[PDB]
């Protein structure tokens, strides 16, 4: 037999936070006990927007939980996307001989409700891999791993965030219009993914 | 929020589409034809991918053809077309080539997947 780690989180179900009749949304002590957390996966825009508003769900936990999203039950700290670029804004705010430019895009990998979402990026990374600042991107495949900041509302717990992925790496997949081939990569990828990983609810079970 | 691979099934698939709430779309199909006098590509589902019965429809490009590129009208060219739909007829927004190499059983299935299978 080998060494079997434990820890504990208290009496009874109390790393439980919120019991439903399909799965169980487990406390923040846990999250890194998810196979999900601190590791960065190819989720599915869709999966991304259509996580729960966290604040109806950990209410003032939620504080702390900005840069998180539950997919499924299952937290995810650093986020992989792909898709079409559909929207492009430069931007170039001015500091003390500071002047930084940023690039805004919108992303579509297209399948689901709600595939799209903003993308924010400085220009060095967007020249750095091909893109030009001419407006001229559309349509292009490219791959982002990133962190998320979801503007959670406390109040109207139940409404869906304005959300942003802070991009730490992007890869342009295909500079032409026909990336038919990388879609389907990259769609399979993600596919296989939430099989294997997301479907089936997240199950915290001690030693 | 689909991809069409039977042309023909557009108005069954989005039977509540109109100017008031289009559809956005995306095609892949097929050219079979290409009218010139009225700038009409007639397109239909790509081939080997399936034994549903399907028939041909008739899309106005006339307001893609300069930013398209020629070989999206030659007729055997396999073709991607983003489109809205209106509920009567179709608004092409853009149209490129796409390989053959793309149609196998397996990518076939996969667009099918995500054409349900989403939302937890």
């Amino acid at each position: 037999l080998y060494p079997k780690t434990k820890i504990d989180w208290g009496p009874g179900e109390n790393h439980i936070c919120l019991k439903t009749p399909f799965k169980n949304f487990y406390v923040i002590e846990l999250f890194h006990q998810a196979p999900t957390f601190d590791k960065t996966i190819p989720l599915f825009i869709s999966d991304i927007n259509n996580s729960p508003n966290l604040y109806g769900i950990y209410n003032y936990i939620a504080d702390h939980l900005r840069h998180v999203v539950l997919v499924n039950n299952y937290p995810v700290n650093q986020i992989n996307i792909f898709g079409k670029i559909v929207y492009e804004q430069y931007k170039e705010k001015e500091f003390n001989g500071v002047e930084e430019s940023y690039v805004i895009l919108v992303i579509s990998d297209f399948i689901g409700i709600d595939s799209k979402i903003r993308v924010r990026l400085s220009q060095e990374q967007f020249k750095e891999v091909g893109l030009t600042l001419d407006k001229k991107n559309y349509g292009k495949i490219v791959e982002l791993e990133g962190e998320i900041y979801n503007w959670y509302d406390s109040i109207n717990v139940s409404k869906k965030p304005d959300r942003e992925l802070k991009v730490s790496k992007i890869t342009v997949l295909s500079h032409r219009p026909d990336g038919l081939h990388f879609e389907f990569e990259q769609w399979k990828k993600r596919m296989e993914f939430r099989k294997n990983n997301l479907v089936e609810p997240w199950v915290f079970i001690p030693t | 929020s689909k991809i069409i691979l039977i042309p023909s099934n557009i108005p069954q698939e989005f039977p509540e589409a109109s100017i008031s709430n289009p559809e956005r779309l995306r095609i892949l199909a097929q050219v079979k034809d290409f009218i010139p006098h009225e700038s009409t590509i007639v397109i239909d589902k790509v081939p080997t991918i399936t034994s549903e019965q399907s028939t041909y429809i008739n899309i106005c490009i006339f307001n893609l053809l300069e930013a398209c590129s020629s070989r999206v009208l030659v007729p055997g060219t396999l073709v991607n077309i983003d489109a809205f739909y209106d509920g009567e007829s179709i608004n092409p927004v853009d149209i490129y080539e796409v390989n053959g190499a793309n149609f196998t059983m397996e990518n076939i299935q996969l667009i099918d997947e995500m054409n349900n299978s989403i939302g937890k």
